[PDB]
C-alpha cells in the first residue's frame, strides 16, 4: 500500500477549500487522548438546501493505476434534535474529478463525478474504490446533503502485488 | 437560523486542558448536554478561534454552570429576564446532574474516540 | 496583552443541543457591570477544566442533611418601628442636626443611612489561598468582620466571620503545624442572597433549616470536629429566629459564661464550642441590622439599646478571647445624632430622669464612648446619679436589680473613657470611685462571690456588684467564673490615676484599698510606705498586716507631729449633728482578725445619720471582734469606741 493522501498525518497543516464561505466545512481542531485530533465538520440540518462542499489538495498520481478512499469519521443521530428528520441525513457523496495541473482557488462543481453515497455501518468508517486514473494528478470533494458528519482522516492508497516466488527457491 | 448544532456533543475532558485552558474572553459558544444523551454525563463544550481554525475544549459541565450561575447572581437587579430563565435552567440541569452521579457517570473517556 | 481585542462578537452563545434552545449574553453588558478583571477571577476559579473523578470526591468528602428541615416561617421579627405617635426626619446633607427635638431618641430616622454606617468596608472575601476558596467563588461585599484565634505557635484554631445584610459566613479553619486544609463553614441569611456556591455543591444539598425569610446552610466535611457532625441544627435555627431579641443577647450571654467556666476560653479543644457561640453571636447582629431594613424609618433609642446589646456581647468576649476582632462599622450618623441628643442632657438634669430614662441617656453615650467622647456634662451627671444612688443605698443597705444594670451602663462608659482634661471634673469622679467602693461592704463581697461561682444561672445584668467600679482590691478568695476578676480589671486598667500615688513606693500587690479622700489619700496596705505619715493597727492576730500610709497629692508632708504608728482612740460617739464633721470623711471597719470589713465615705448629712442603724456595717453593740476606725481629711486616723 502505497499512500497517496492522507489527511489525519498532516497535523493541521493540510488546508482544504470550503465552498460556499459562510457555512459549509470548518476545520475543527479537537484534543483527544492528551493529542490534537483535527476534523473536518458540518453540521448545519435544520436549514433546507445546502449544497457543501470541500474540496482537497493535489494529489500527484506518479503510478496510481485504481484508487482506494477510507473515510474515518462519525454520524450523529436525527432523531435527538426536535426536527423529525425534515432535512436531516445521515449520508454524504463523495465526487472526483481530474486534473494535469493544480487549479488551486478555482473549484468548479461540473468537472466532478459522483462516486457513491457514503453510508454509515460510533466511528463509522467505510471504503471506497474507483478506478482507472488516466491524467497527471486529481481531485477529491466532499459534499454534504444537510447531514451532521464529522470528517476526521480520509486515506487515498492504490494496491501494488509484490513480486512472486518461484517454488524452486530461486 | 436558530440553535445550530454541534457534530460531536460528547467529548472526553483530558487532562491538558487545565495547562491549555482558554479565557473567557475567547469561547465563543457554550454547548451544554443532557442528563439522558451522551452517555448521561455532565459534560459542556467550549469553541474557539485558533488561526481560523475552531478550537473545540472538553469542559466539566459542574464547574461551567456553577461558573454561569454565578455570572448572573453577579448581575441582580441588572439581569434580564431571559437570563433568570437561564438561571433556571442552570438550577435543575445541575440538581439533575447531580443525582445518582456516582463513579460512574464520572468517567468521562468513554467519548476519547481517537 | 489584550482585553476586548479577543472578542469582537457581541453574543455569548449557549447552545442546548439535545432541546433546541440556545441563551446569549452580552459582552458589552457584562464588562461594564461586572468588572472586567473580576471576570477573569471567576473564570479561573470556577476551573471548568477539572477532571470529574476530582469534583467526585469533593462531594464524597462534604456531609450533607438528611433533608431540609423547612418550618412555619417569619420567626420573631427583630424589628422597632417608630410607635403610632410618630415624628419622623427624612434626614439628609442638609445638616438640620440642631432641629432634633428632645433628649431622649424618641423620634424616627431613615433606616438606609444606618444601615449604610453597619456595612461601610468593602471585604474581599472568599479569595484565593484560602480555605473559603474551594466551595465559594470569590466575592466583595460590605459588610463587618469578625475573627478569633486560639491556640499556640505550633497549633491552633481560627474562627473569623462576616456579618452582610444578606448573609453571614463563619470558618473554622485548622491551623496546624502541617497541612491539614479542611474548613467547616456556617451559612445564615435570605437563601436567594447566600454566596454562589463551587460546581461540586448546591444550598438545597446543604440547607438544613429554613422559614419564610433566612435558612441554615452548613458546609462541613466529613471528618470535621465530631461535635459538629453530631450537632442538633434545627434546633438551633429554631432558638436563634423564634426567640426576643433580648432572650437571644442573654442565652448567648449564659453560653459563654459556659466556656469561662471551664478553662476553655483559650483551650483550641473546645473550638467547636466557640465556633457555635461565635454563630449565633454573628446570627444577633445579623437579625438586628436586617430587622433595621424590613423599616423605611427606625427609632434612635431602640437601636442604640440594641446596639448596646450587642456591644455587651462583643465586650464580654474579648475579656474571654482577647484575640476577639470586631472591623467594618463606621456608626456616624447615630454618633452625630446622638451628639445633639446629649447636650441637652444637663449634669444636674441626668440625675433628675428615672430609671428608664437613664438608660437611654446612657445608651447613647456609648456610641461616643466606645472611642471615648464622654462630655464633661455628663461625667458629672453620673457623679450625681451614683450619689443618689449611694444616699438611697445607705436606707436599706441593698441594690435592686434595676441599680446593678445602671452601674453596669456606667461601667461600659467610664472604663472605655478618655481622662477628663478638667482637674475639677477628674476630683468629682474619683468621688464616685470612692462610692462605689462604699457600697462593696463585706455582705456585698460575699454576695457576688457566690453569685459569680454559678456560672449557670449567671446575669451580668442583674449580678454587677458595685465593687467592679470600686477602689478595693481584696475581692479575690485566694469551675468557677472569671468575670468579677475581669469586669473589675478593665476598671482598674481605664483608671484616672490616684494624685498622690505617685509620691511613694507603692508595690501593687500588697494593697487592699485606695482611698482618695479631698487632697489627701489614704493607702490600706500590707506594708508602710515613705511619702508621710503611717497608721499601724495595734491587733495582735491579724493574719496578715494592716498600714494605713496618708498620702498628700502634692508629695508634701503634713504639719502635725507625728511621733509613732499608734492610732489614738475618741470613744464617746454622739451621732454629730453640728454641721457633719463627718462629711468627706470615710469611717472604716475592720476584723481583728479576718482583715478588712467595709468602708464608706460620708458625703452627705443623711448617709451620716444612716451609719448609726442595725442591718449596717458599723457600729454593732455586742460585736466586738470588729473595730472602726475614722479616717478624715484632717490626715489623722483615730478609732471610734463609743458605745463599746
Ligand atoms: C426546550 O424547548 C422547548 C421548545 O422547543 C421548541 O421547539 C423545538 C422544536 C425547537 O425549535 C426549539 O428551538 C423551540 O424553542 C421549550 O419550551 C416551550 O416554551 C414555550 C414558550 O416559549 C411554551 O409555551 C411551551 O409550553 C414550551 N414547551 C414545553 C414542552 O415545555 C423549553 O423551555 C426548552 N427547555 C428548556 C429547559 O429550556
Ligand atoms: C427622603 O428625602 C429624599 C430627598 O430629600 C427622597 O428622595 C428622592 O427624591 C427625589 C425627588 O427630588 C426622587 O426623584 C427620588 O426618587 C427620591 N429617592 C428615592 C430613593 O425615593 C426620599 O424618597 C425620602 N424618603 C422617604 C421615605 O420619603
Ligand atoms: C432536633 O431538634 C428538633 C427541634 O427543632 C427535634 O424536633 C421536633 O420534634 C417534635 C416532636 O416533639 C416535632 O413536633 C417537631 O416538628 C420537631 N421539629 C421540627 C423542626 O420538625 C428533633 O427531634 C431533634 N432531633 C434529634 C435527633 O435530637
Ligand atoms: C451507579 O452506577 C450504576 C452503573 O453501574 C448505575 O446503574 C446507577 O444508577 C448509579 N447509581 C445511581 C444512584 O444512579
Ligand atoms: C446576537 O443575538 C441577537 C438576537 O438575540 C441577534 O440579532 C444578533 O445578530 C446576534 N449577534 C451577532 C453578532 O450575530
Ligand atoms: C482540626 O484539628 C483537630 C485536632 O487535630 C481535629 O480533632 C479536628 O477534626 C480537625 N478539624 C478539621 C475540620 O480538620
Ligand atoms: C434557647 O436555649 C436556652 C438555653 O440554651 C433556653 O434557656 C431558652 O429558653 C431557649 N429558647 C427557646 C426559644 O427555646
Ligand atoms: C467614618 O466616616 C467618617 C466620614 O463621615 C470619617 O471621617 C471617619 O474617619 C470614619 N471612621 C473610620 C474609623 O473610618
Ligand atoms: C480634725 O481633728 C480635730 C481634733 O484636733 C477635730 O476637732 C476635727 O473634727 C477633725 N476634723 C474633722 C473633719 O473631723
Amino acid at each position: 500500500e502505497v499512500v497517496l493522501l492522507d489527511f489525519a498525518a498532516a497535523g493541521g497543516e493540510l488546508g482544504w477549500l470550503t465552498h460556499p464561505y459562510g457555512k459549509g466545512w470548518d476545520l475543527m481542531q479537537n484534543i483527544m487522548n492528551d493529542m490534537p485530533i483535527y476534523m473536518y465538520s458540518v453540521c448545519n440540518v435544520m436549514s433546507g438546501d445546502q449544497d457543501n462542499w470541500l474540496r482537497t489538495n493535489w494529489v500527484y498520481r506518479g503510478e496510481a493505476e485504481r484508487i482506494f478512499i477510507e473515510l474515518k469519521f462519525t454520524v450523529r443521530d436525527c432523531n435527538s434534535f426536535p426536527g423529525g428528520a425534515s432535512s436531516c441525513k445521515e449520508t454524504f457523496n463523495l465526487y472526483y474529478a481530474e486534473s494535469d495541473l493544480d487549479y488551486g482557488t478555482n473549484f468548479q462543481k461540473r468537472l466532478f463525478t459522483k462516486i457513491d453515497t457514503i453510508a454509515p455501518d460510533k466511528l463509522n468508517v467505510e471504503e471506497r474504490s474507483v478506478g482507472p486514473l488516466t491524467r497527471k494528478g486529481f481531485y477529491l470533494a466532499f459534499q454534504d446533503i444537510g447531514a451532521c458528519v464529522a470528517l476526521l482522516s480520509v486515506r487515498v492508497y492504490y494496491k501494488k502485488c509484490p513480486e512472486l516466488l518461484q517454488h524452486h527457491h530461486h | 437560523d436558530g440553535i445550530q448544532y454541534v457534530a460531536l456533543p460528547c467529548c472526553a475532558i483530558q487532562a491538558s486542558a487545565a495547562s491549555t485552558l482558554p479565557l473567557f474572553f475567547a469561547v465563543h459558544s457554550i454547548h451544554f448536554a443532557d442528563p439522558n444523551h451522551c452517555n448521561g454525563v455532565c459534560i459542556a463544550k467550549l469553541r474557539s478561534k485558533t488561526g481560523d481554525i475552531t478550537v473545540e475544549t472538553c469542559v466539566n459541565g459542574f464547574n461551567l454552570r456553577s461558573f454561569l450561575v454565578a455570572v448572573v447572581r453577579r448581575l441582580g437587579s441588572w439581569a434580564s429576564q431571559e437570563n433568570l430563565r437561564l438561571l433556571w435552567y442552570l438550577q435543575r440541569s445541575l440538581t439533575a446532574y447531580t443525582v445518582g452521579f456516582n463513579a460512574t457517570t464520572a468517567d468521562s473517556s468513554i467519548h476519547n474516540v481517537n | 496583552s489584550a482585553t476586548q481585542l479577543i472578542n469582537g462578537r457581541t453574543n455569548l452563545s449557549i447552545e442546548l443541543e439535545f432541546n433546541g434552545t440556545s441563551f446569549f449574553l452580552n459582552w458589552q453588558n457584562l464588562l461594564n457591570v461586572i468588572t472586567e478583571p473580576a471576570l477573569t477571577e471567576l473564570w479561573t476559579s470556577a476551573e471548568v477544566a477539572e477532571d470529574l473523578r476530582v469534583t467526585l470526591k469533593k462531594r464524597q468528602s462534604l456531609f450533607f442533611p438528611n433533608k431540609t428541615v423547612v418550618i412555619s416561617g417569619d420567626g420573631h421579627r427583630y424589628t422597632c418601628e417608630v410607635p403610632t405617635s410618630s415624628q419622623t426626619y427624612n434626614i439628609t446633607k442638609g445638616f438640620n442636626y440642631s432641629a432634633l427635638p428632645g433628649h431622649l431618641g424618641g423620634f424616627g430616622i431613615n433606616a438606609r443611612l444606618v444601615l449604610g454606617d453597619i456595612f461601610a468596608s468593602k471585604w474581599s472575601l472568599f479569595a484565593r489561598d484560602t480555605p473559603e476558596y474551594r466551595v465559594f467563588y470569590p466575592m466583595n461585599v460590605m459588610a463587618v468582620k469578625f475573627s478569633i484565634s486560639i491556640g499556640n505557635n505550633e497549633s491552633g484554631v481560627a474562627l473569623y466571620g462576616v456579618v452582610s445584610e444578606d448573609f453571614v459566613v463563619v470558618t473554622l479553619h485548622n491551623r496546624s503545624k502541617e497541612a491539614n486544609e479542611t474548613a467547616s463553614h456556617l451559612l445564615f441569611g435570605l437563601p436567594d442572597s447566600l454566596p454562589s456556591l463551587k460546581g461540586h455543591a448546591t444550598y438545597d444539598e446543604l440547607t438544613f433549616a429554613r422559614n419564610a425569610k433566612y435558612a441554615l446552610v452548613a458546609i462541613l466535611p466529613k471528618d470535621s470536629y465530631q461535635t459538629l457532625l453530631t450537632e442538633n441544627y434545627t434546633r438551633i435555627f429554631l432558638n436563634m429566629t423564634e426567640s426576643t431579641p433580648l432572650e437571644f443577647t442573654r442565652t448567648i450571654q449564659t453560653r459563654i459564661v459556659s466556656i469561662e467556666a471551664r478553662r476553655a476560653c483559650a483551650a483550641q479543644e473546645a473550638a467547636p464550642d466557640i465556633f457555635l457561640v461565635l454563630f449565633q453571636m454573628l446570627v444577633a447582629h445579623f437579625l438586628v441590622a436586617r430587622g433595621i431594613a424590613e423599616h423605611r424609618f427606625v427609632e434612635v433609642d431602640c437601636v442604640c439599646r440594641q446596639y448596646a446589646e450587642l456591644y455587651f456581647l462583643r465586650r464580654i468576649s474579648r475579656l474571654c478571647m482577647p484575640t476577639f476582632t470586631t472591623v467594618g462599622y463606621n456608626h456616624t450618623t447615630l454618633g452625630a445624632v446622638a451628639a445633639t441628643q446629649i447636650a441637652r442632657v444637663s449634669a444636674t438634669k441626668l440625675a433628675s430622669l428615672p430609671r428608664s430614662s437613664q438608660e437611654t441617656v446612657l445608651a447613647m453615650v456609648q456610641l461616643g464612648a466606645r472611642d471615648g467622647a464622654v462630655p464633661s456634662s455628663i461625667l458629672e451627671g453620673i457623679a450625681m446619679v451614683v450619689e443618689h444612688m449611694y444616699t438611697a443605698y445607705t436606707y436599706v443597705y441593698t441594690l435592686g436589680d434595676t441599680e446593678r444594670k445602671l452601674m453596669l451602663d456606667i461601667h461600659t462608659v467610664l472604663t472605655d473613657s478618655c481622662p477628663p482634661k478638667d482637674s475639677g471634673v477628674s476630683e468629682k469622679l474619683l468621688r464616685t470611685y470612692l462610692m462605689f467602693t462604699s457600697m462593696c461592704t463585706n455582705i456585698e463581697l460575699g454576695e457576688m462571690i457566690a453569685r459569680f461561682s454559678k456560672p449557670d444561672s449567671l446575669n451580668i445584668y442583674r449580678a454587677f456588684s458595685p465593687c467592679f467600679l470600686g477602689l478595693r482590691y481584696d475581692l479575690h478568695p485566694a469551675g468557677t467564673s472569671g468575670f468579677a476578676e475581669l469586669l473589675h480589671a478593665l476598671h482598674l486598667d481605664s483608671l484616672n490615676l490616684i494624685p498622690a500615688i505617685n509620691c511613694s513606693k507603692i508595690t501593687a500587690d500588697k494593697i487592699i484599698a485606695t482611698v482618695p479622700l479631698p487632697h489627701v489619700t489614704y493607702i490600706i496596705s500590707s506594708e508602710a510606705l515613705s511619702n508621710a505619715v503611717v497608721y499601724e493597727v495595734s491587733e495582735i492576730f491579724l493574719k496578715s498586716a494592716m498600714f494605713i500610709s496618708a498620702i498628700k497629692p502634692d508629695c508634701s508632708g503634713f504639719n502635725f507631729s507625728q511621733i509613732d504608728r499608734h492610732i489614738p482612740i475618741v470613744y464617746n460617739i454622739s451621732t454629730p449633728r453640728r454641721g457633719c464633721p463627718l462629711c468627706d470623711s470615710v469611717i472604716m471597719s475592720y476584723d481583728e482578725s479576718d482583715g478588712l470589713q467595709s468602708l464608706m465615705y460620708v458625703t452627705n448629712e443623711r448617709v451620716q445619720t444612716n451609719l448609726f442603724l442595725d442591718k449596717s456595717p458599723f457600729f454593732d453593740n455586742n460585736n466586738l471582734h470588729i473595730h472602726y476606725l475614722w479616717l478624715r481629711d484632717n490626715g489623722t486616723v483615730v478609732e471610734i469606741r463609743g458605745m463599746y
